[PDB]
């Protein structure tokens, strides 16, 4: 549980817009009980969904984008002046993390819409 | 070869067999025999049990009777069901039920003819109410010492099951013998029956005979316990009446209350029923 | 050998009590019954045949066992005084018949008619189609005095089965004086 998705991915039955998740709370009732069925036990990957940031500025075609967050690198250690993220593979990001990181003001490609959760996201090119 | 958790679907009427042969022998132990039907190796169901006369030898392979089975499967035949037989079981009266050497003299004559023949036993002495009491037996294959003895999968009967782990003794058997779950279908129109069949007991015979007994005595002599119970009023309270005085004393509770609580509380719930009894002498003495 | 299981009725009416019957209709039919349950003992070892009472209450002694040795006992000091009743005395016997254990028994009724009866010929009628409902072969032997040339009795035996059914024989006692042995000589041969 602790380590799924190597740290990268946990479970949310709560999505930000305020709408619930139907795979993974479906996914963790059926795996409640796990004694009278085993195999159930593999249902919960289903409860599992990506939290990361994606810099993918649109299609196929992907930006080098790195921008800086806020927190102490303590907050950053999964067993300061910028963070170091992707540039969309994305990288992992903490719900806790995603409010006090803000988007790249040098940078060339900057987010046309106000950056606040992770996901995939619009970056428009200045 | 293949192990799977295993559950015991049980009759009603083969538990009442099991607790009637059981009784009828106290303290002597008896020998009955189990019967049903084998649907797969992960569930087993016994519906019905007959028992076995008792003989001189004991309990023992040989008390079982070639003739009476021949008989008895005889007149299954003309009973609506004659289904096969399945496996033992004997009862233990006179102490943990626990299976000795002569029961597993027997288990390797019932493994050997049949393949599971699931040893059951039961006894009336360990709980007159509240519990399943009786107990179970499987013997575990001595040709098995090569792969591992631990199964099953699915693990939510067994773990179950083993709880309290039974003992010392008892669990001292759960080496080269393991017990099996039991579980109770219904058939719930005839367990409802039979549940306020025993429920005639406390609410009443006919559901209408012991309260409108109730209606016989009816406060009649029932005033007698009435005057022993206000006797129980003095006494009591007249001991209770010293008791908040000494907890000024001792400053102040003791660990206590002594209890002399609650009681006549009863007596005045039986007064409900002299308030409510007599008020139906409107109903009875009118019309 | 041939499955099935005979059940012989004894014919109690009081007409049956006299000596017609060398020596006595009693010792006469006992005899009958002494042939029916040896001849079936020497045709299968799994037929079972127990007696039936016909006049006045049906009452069968005897539960249907292969062993005919407590029907000979009932055999004797029977009291067969009454008056003979038809359409019940078969139909008590396939109510015998329905508690067989084995299913794999053929229903069989061998009974004696040795009476007037009152029975009319609707209620035979719809005996005989009951019994081709019920697939029951009933092979009837008449014995004492009755209608001449037994009609309603013949007519229930031809009306009672068909195609073939191989089938329902109906052996009426000759007109002149002979032992019961000689009378059923016949069927016992064949049917
Ligand atoms: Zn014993």
């Amino acid at each position: 549980i602790l380590d799924a998705g190597g740290h990268n991915v946990t479970i949310s039955l709560q999505s930000r817009t305020g709408h619930t998740h139907m795979p993974s709370v479906v996914g963790v009732l059926v795996f409640t009980q796990f004694w009278f069925w085993f195999p159930l036990s593999h249902f919960l990957s289903l409860a599992y969904t990506p939290t990361c940031v994606i810099g993918l500025n649109k299609d196929l075609k992907m930006p080098k984008v790195q921008y800086k967050s806020n927190c102490k690198p303590s907050t950053f250690a999964y067993p300061t002046a910028k963070a170091k993220k992707k540039e969309k593979n994305p990288a992992r990001v903490m719900p806790a993390q995603l409010k006090v990181l803000t988007m790249p003001e040098t940078c060339r490609y900057q987010p046309f819409k106000p950056l606040s959760i992770g996901g995939i996201i619009i970056l428009k090119d200045t | 070869a293949v192990d799977t958790a295993e559950q015991v679907y049980i009759s009603s009427l083969a538990l009442l067999k099991m607790l009637k042969h059981g009784r009828a022998g106290v303290p002597m132990e008896v020998m009955g025999l189990m019967l049903g039907e084998f649907v797969d190796d992960y569930t087993v169901r016994v519906i019905d049990v007959f028992a076995m006369p008792q003989s001189g030898t004991g309990v023992s392979v040989e008390a079982v009777d070639p003739v009476f089975q021949a008989k008895m499967l005889d007149m299954l035949k003309q009973t609506g069901r004659p289904e096969m037989v399945v496996g033992w079981y004997h009862s233990h009266p006179g102490f943990g039920c626990w299976l000795s050497g002569v029961d597993i003299n027997t288990q390797q004559s019932f493994e050997a003819l049949s393949e599971r023949a699931v040893a059951v036993v039961v006894d009336p002495i360990q709980s007159v109410k509240g519990k399943v009491v009786i107990d179970a037996f499987r013997l575990i294959n001595a040709n098995m010492m090569v792969l591992g003895h631990e199964p099953r999968q699915t693990t939510s009967n067994l773990g179950h099951l083993n709880k309290p782990s039974i003992q010392a003794l008892i669990h001292g058997l759960n080496r080269h013998y393991y017990s099996i779950t039991i579980n109770y279908r219904k058939n719930e129109l005839e367990q409802k029956m039979l549940l306020n069949l025993h429920k005639k007991s406390w609410m009443e015979g006919l559901t209408l005979q012991d309260y409108s007994e109730h209606c016989k005595h009816n406060e009649s002599v029932v005033k007698e316990m009435l005057e022993l119970a206000k006797n129980y009023n003095k006494a009591v309270e007249e001991e209770d009446k010293m008791t908040p005085e000494q907890l000024a004393i001792k400053n102040v509770g003791k660990q206590d209350p002594k209890r002399h609580l609650e009681e006549h509380v009863d007596v005045l719930m039986t007064s409900n029923i002299v308030q409510c009894l007599a008020a139906m002498l409107d109903t009875v003495v009118f019309k | 050998m041939v499955l099935e299981s005979t059940m012989v009725c004894v014919d109690n009416s009081e007409y049956m009590r006299n000596g017609d019957f060398l020596p006595t209709r009693l010792q006469a039919q006992q005899d009958a019954v002494n042939i029916v349950c040896h001849s079936k003992t020497r045709s299968n070892p799994e037929n079972n045949v127990g007696l039936i009472t016909l006049a006045n209450d049906c009452e069968v002694l005897t539960t249907l066992t292969p062993d005919t040795g407590r029907i000979l006992s009932k055999l004797h000091t029977v009291q067969p005084k009454g008056k003979i009743t038809f359409c019940t005395g078969i139909r008590v016997a396939h109510l015998a018949l329905k508690h067989r254990q084995g299913k794999n028994h053929k229903m069989r009724i061998i009974a004696f008619v040795g009476s007037p009866v009152e029975d009319n010929e609707k209620d035979l009628v719809k005996l005989a189609k009951r019994l081709k409902k019920e697939k029951v072969n009933v092979d009837i032997i008449n014995f004492g005095e009755e209608e001449v040339n037994t009609e309603k009795l013949t007519a229930f035996v031809n009306t009672l089965n068909g195609k073939d059914g191989t089938g329902s024989h109906l052996v009426t006692v000759p007109p002149g004086p002979s032992l019961a042995d000689a009378l059923i000589s016949s069927p016992i041969l064949a049917g």
